[PDB]
């Protein structure tokens, strides 16, 4: 229940590998989908591929 | 760019620019290679031959 503004989530970030599949990165503000879930971790530099 | 017109044919490669700062061949941050590709190795399934 809000909307989740990602113009400013990819905010100014020096490299953002946002390497996405199923929609183009650009088209997701005018999706209404459904809930979304929020988890994150951190990985050696090398393996993140 | 946009969408285009039926029976048209276009073969340009130039940078696309979505959230400004055009990159000008940098091919970085706030813009992607129009061109992709993917592999054809024989294990796959038919929803990718």
């Amino acid at each position: 229940n809000c909307v989740a503004d990602y113009s400013v989530l990819y905010n100014l970030a020096p490299f953002f590998t946002f390497k996405c599949y199923g929609v183009s990165p650009t088209k997701l503000n005018d999706l209404c989908f459904t809930n979304v879930y929020a988890d994150s971790f951190v990985i050696r530099g090398d393996e993140v591929r | 760019k946009s969408n285009l017109k039926p029976f048209e044919r276009d073969i340009s490669t130039e940078i696309y620019q979505a959230g400004n700062k055009p990159c000008n061949g940098v091919a970085g941050f706030n813009c992607y290679f129009p061109l992709r590709s993917y592999s054809f190795r024989p294990t796959y399934g038919v929803g990718h031959q």
